[PDB]
């Protein structure tokens, strides 16, 4: 199924997955198309956090559901 | 052969007595050892050691037992990590500002700062003693155990960058939010509407807006149709929530939230400071205090208190 992953600066990522997917394959995708490191990359959906080990599935991910792609904060 | 008696521990209550051969390494007897979170592990024991406390990595069952049961983890290098953060953050010093257990600036602890002085003003408590305790110490001024903590909790080293909002969400795992519920309706003038209710963690944070009222009124957010819908709360029952959105330029104003952080710097590197609603606005930078009657910055977290809210939003005719 396709995905859109909306980036901060305005892309929009389309992604051929499926919902047994983890969060972790799915920043693998992103990494090789538009080479943000997968440590750096948060996915949320809806506003909820995605976290690396659940799936697609776990968050009622479905054809054509657009996630956001935002950074982790480099605080110190 | 000569020994001196000393306590070993994995949470500070429960103590082993022990005998240590003076001849052999505290590693030799133990493996990693800590006193007052130095590692002692490559010394041999001394004579001013006789009768004190060490610190230990749960080698046995009791001993893994005691830990799980203080800890709340299962990860074996939990201690370990806790025990090499803490080495650092005792020499911390824990001011208080605004009447909050702020942290002097040292080791990027800025975001370290920010999560502590937020969580005082939450109406929040720690499932796992070790957190019940250190929580309870850093109230009263005394926040180096806390802050090791957090370090170890979170997976993070001293002098590690950081994100306020992913740290809360490690601590917060171990809160009771057993009661924190939120429901969502997200409408769509094609679709029609869909519902959703969250739980524990999920039911307080939000990535995508600072405020707390655009998500009772409606957030534009794209539907699977191709065209924007908008989602609202429905329902929220907790003592506080967090929203939270990439940094940018907010106007925080008297009267409206609870706290707030900022974070100036960009994606490779920010510093943050905290925003409090007192009797007028303070903004607290580790040890230093700026009043002011509004802040306008790159605000990315804002608190708000709660207990129970009910939307008046109708379903569509
Ligand atoms: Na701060
Ligand atoms: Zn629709």
């Amino acid at each position: 199924m396709q995905i859109f992953v909306k980036t901060l600066t305005g892309k929009t990522i389309t992604l051929e997955v499926e919902p047994s997917d983890t969060i972790e394959n799915v920043k693998a995708k992103i990494q090789d198309k538009e080479g943000i490191p997968p440590d750096q990359q948060r996915l949320i959906f809806a506003g909820k956090q995605l976290e690396d080990g659940r799936t697609l599935s776990d968050y009622n991910i479905q054809k054509e559901s657009t996630l956001h792609l935002v950074l982790r904060l480099r605080g110190g | 052969v000569k020994t001196i008696k000393v306590f070993t521990t994995v949470d500070n209550t429960n103590l082993h007595t022990q005998l240590v051969d003076m001849s052999m390494t505290y590693g030799q007897q133990f493996g990693p050892t800590y006193l007052d979170g130095a590692d002692v592990t490559k010394i041999k024991p001394h004579v001013n050691h006789e009768g004190k406390t060490f610190f230990v990595l749960p080698s046995d069952d009791t001993l893994r037992s005691e830990a799980f049961e203080y800890y709340h983890t299962l990860d074996e290098s939990f201690l370990g990590r806790y025990m090499s953060a803490l080495n650092h953050t005792k020499k911390w010093k824990f001011p208080q500002v605004g009447g909050l257990t702020s942290i002097k600036w040292a080791d990027n602890n800025s975001y370290l700062s920010s999560v502590l002085l937020a969580l005082q003003q939450l109406e929040v408590k720690f499932n796992a003693p070790a957190l019940q305790e250190a929580y309870y110490r850093a109230r009263a001024g005394d926040a180096a155990n806390f802050c090791a903590l957090i370090l170890a909790y979170s997976n993070k080293t001293v002098g590690e960058l950081g994100d306020v909002r992913e740290t809360m969400t490690h601590l917060l795992q171990h809160a009771n939010l057993e009661s924190a519920k939120r429901v969502l309706n997200v409408v769509c003038k094609h679709c029609g509407q869909k519902t959703t209710t969250l739980t524990g963690v999920e039911a307080v944070m939000y990535m995508g807006t600072l405020s707390y009222d655009n998500l009772k009124t409606g957030v534009s957010i794209p539907c699977v149709c191709g065209r924007d819908a908008t989602q609202y709360l429905v329902q929220q029952e907790s003592s506080f929530v967090m929203m939270s959105a990439p940094p940018a330029e907010y106007k925080l104003q008297q009267g409206t939230f609870l706290c707030a952080n900022e974070y100036t710097g960009n994606y490779q590197c920010g510093h943050y400071t905290h925003i409090t609603a007192k009797e007028t606005l303070y903004r607290i930078d580790g040890a230093h205090l700026t009043k002011m009657s509004e802040y306008k910055g790159p605000v990315t977290d804002v608190f708000y208190k709660e207990t129970s809210y009910t939307t008046t939003i109708k379903p569509v005719s």
